[PDB]
RNA sequence: UGGAGGUGAUUUAAAUGCCAAA
RNA sequence: GGGACCGCCAGUGGCGAAGGCGCCCGGCUGGAACGGGUCCGACGGUGAGGGCCGAAGGCCAGGGGAGCGAACCGGAUUAGAUACCCGGGUAGUCCUGGCUGUAAAGGAUGCGGGCUAGGUGUCGGGCGAGCUUCGAGCUCGCCCGGUGCCGUAGGGAAGCCGUUAAGCCCGCCGCCUGGGGAGUACGGCCGCAAGGCUGAAACUUAAAGGAAUUGGCGGGGGAGCACUACAAGGGGUGGAGCGUGCGGU
């Protein structure tokens, strides 16, 4: 409802028709899948150390190159 | 018919497959107007 | 309406049959009792005997015979699974197969499937050899033996232990199984 | 003691079912394809789609005594594609997380040995 | 290093060449 | 219950004159390689006329009909769409007995014989040596016959070919003589039909055709770049009245 906190730990790359997006890694801070590792695509300038909130936790996204 | 390799290239002319059937045709309507 | 007809139906035990022990498989839920003839189950050999070697091996039981809440089963037949052969085949090696008709001493009738892998590339007459000695291997057998007893060395692999030590006189060899099983008919 | 059933999982390039049996194969639990969670026809073979149906099913599942499944996973097969569609992993996924237990997975893809001849002609589509 | 084969695929629509050069 | 088809193993691998031939067991039958102090004794090569074989499709009689699918009937796309795409569908594809005799039927390379550096794979047979779980097994070397690649002399317009010649020599048969008109007209033979084999002229024309070079272009591939490109943003012009430049009248 709130969702969920995450932390970024690796920039992959980016990506989009436009180069407007970013492959990120993040590790989850709460809820049931505390401490699991998962990739996801970010819009919007970002660094090491972001947190983002997320409205779901079981989608990931296809590895890029 | 006799084979003409030299006629299959497509430079500057229509497909020879085609040029055979109207040939084909042409010749049936020869032949029918014959017999009457 | 929908959730009132679940509610008629019963758990039913099915139990393998004798000679492999007769042990709980499952449960399947059916309203009435004449319904739950003729269906099958399919369970691994690892599950009837705890080893970890035999778990590629697949048995098909059926029901034939229903008493109070009990489902009693026929052996049907037996097949390997399919990553486990599609893995033994390469390039630069040879692949016999042979397939048989064969009654058993009590009048069984089965259709068997039994493979050979060889190290190399082997020439046709080699193959045919091949071939001719595992004939000759499981018609004896066939004639030797009861139906229980073949199905069991047919899952032990004892015949193929057999087939493998009677035919590196012709090539050295990389394995060698019986592939499937398949009940025809029975003695009347 | 413990109730298994068969999680039977139909993959495509237009669509997804998941059908949920008991261990023999003869009774139907519960039964979910993309196009009864998704509006778009071009959303139901997509992995989300998966998802919701296979959460779907595993409650219906859940709620009537199943405690784990078998996965039998397959493609069109026949003369058609040989290949699972994008939503196969994504169904096998759901389901874990949704409370059952996971036992073997296996393909049953239908394989001809040398059957009968695909729709199209001697060229294919032609696109 | 340079070659020869095989099996798969390949995300809407998109026709034409006039004043000239003289 | 039914009709068609034999996956992986499968290999510039095998067999056949070519077309073609791939599930397993049994019967009949054709050809080739190797081994050979065996027999005959030039019995040979090519082959005008003539004969037989010959993918798919088509035709004539009788069966069969799962899947696919000319014609055709619907749904879309489009300026139109007699198409490409989607849902159906007759002939045909399959079996038995005949006719037809055609393919980029291409190794685009007719067949027999002698000779002219090497190197390296693989299939069949034989010989020698060494291993071995004693296997119709494994490794290495040599001879003969098939089947691939790289290359010296030589050849060639070049691409390339090079003991599997497109090299040097000894034979026989077939075919060609600038581009079109034309594989047409007329005559003849063959075929149930569809068609096959044979095959001119009047006239027209200065090139047609081959191999390779430098660029330019692709609704081909890769690598890079730009606020007179986009993406993320800030402000606008296009609607009104007026200043000024241009077309027209
Ligand atoms: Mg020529
Ligand atoms: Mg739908
Ligand atoms: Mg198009
Ligand atoms: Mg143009
Ligand atoms: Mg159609
Ligand atoms: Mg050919
Ligand atoms: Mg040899
Ligand atoms: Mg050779
Ligand atoms: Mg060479
Ligand atoms: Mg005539
Ligand atoms: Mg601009
Ligand atoms: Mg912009
Ligand atoms: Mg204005």
């Amino acid at each position: 409802d709130e969702g969920y906190p995450a932390e970024v730990i690796e920039i992959i790359g980016r990506t989009g028709t436009t180069g407007d997006v970013t492959q990120v890694k993040v590790r989850i801070l709460e809820g049931r899948d505390k401490g699991r590792v998962i990739r996801r695509n970010v819009r919007g300038p970002v660094r090491v150390g972001d947190i983002l909130i997320l409205r779901e936790t079981e989608r990931e996204a296809r590895e890029i190159k | 018919m006799k084979r003409r390799p030299r006629k299959w290239k497509k430079k500057g002319r229509m497909r020879w497959k085609w040029i055979k059937k109207r040939i084909r045709r042409l010749k049936r309507q020869r032949k029918k107007e014959r017999g009457l | 309406a929908a959730k009132d007809k679940w509610k008629l139906k019963q758990w039913y035990v099915i139990y393998a049959p004798d000679f492999f022990g007769g042990v709980e498989v499952g449960l399947t839920p059916a309203d009435d009792p004449e319904k739950v003839l003729n269906r099958v189950v399919e369970v691994t050999l690892k599950d009837i005997t705890g080893d970890f070697l035999k778990g590629h091996v697949k048995l098909y039981f059926q029901v034939y015979d229903v008493k109070g809440q009990n489902a009693y089963t026929k052996f049907k037949g037996m097949k390997l699974a399919r990553s486990y052969i599609r893995s033994l085949v390469r390039r630069r090696t040879t692949r016999i197969d042979g397939i048989f008709n064969i009654t058993t001493k009590d009048g069984y009738k089965l259709r068997v499937m039994a493979m050979v892998i060889a190290a190399r590339r082997i020439q046709t007459s080699q193959e045919r050899a091949i071939r001719k000695i595992m004939q000759e291997i499981i018609y004896k057998k066939a004639e030797e033996l009861n139906f229980k007893d073949f199905v069991l060395e047919a899952v032990n692999g004892k015949i193929a232990a057999e087939i493998a030590k009677e035919a590196k006189k012709i090539y050295p060899l990389k394995k060698a199984e019986i592939r499937k099983i398949k009940v025809l008919g029975e003695p009347e | 003691k413990e109730k298994w059933g068969i999680a039977h999982i139909y993959s495509s390039y237009n669509n997804t079912i998941i059908h949920i049996t008991d261990i023999t194969g003869a009774e139907t639990i519960s039964r979910w394809s993309g196009g009864m969670v998704v509006k778009a026809d071009r959303d139901e073979p997509s992995p989300y789609a998966a998802m919701l149906a296979a959460r779907r099913a595993a409650e219906e599942a859940l709620e009537k005594g199943i405690v784990g499944v078998h996965i039998r996973v397959r493609a069109p097969g026949g003369s058609k594609s040989k290949t699972p569609g994008p939503g196969a992993q994504a169904a096998i996924r759901a389901l874990a997380r949704a409370g059952l237990k996971i036992g073997r997975v296996e393909d049953v893809t239908p394989i001809p040995h040398d059957g009968t001849r695909p729709k199209g002609g001697r060229r294919g589509r032609r696109v």
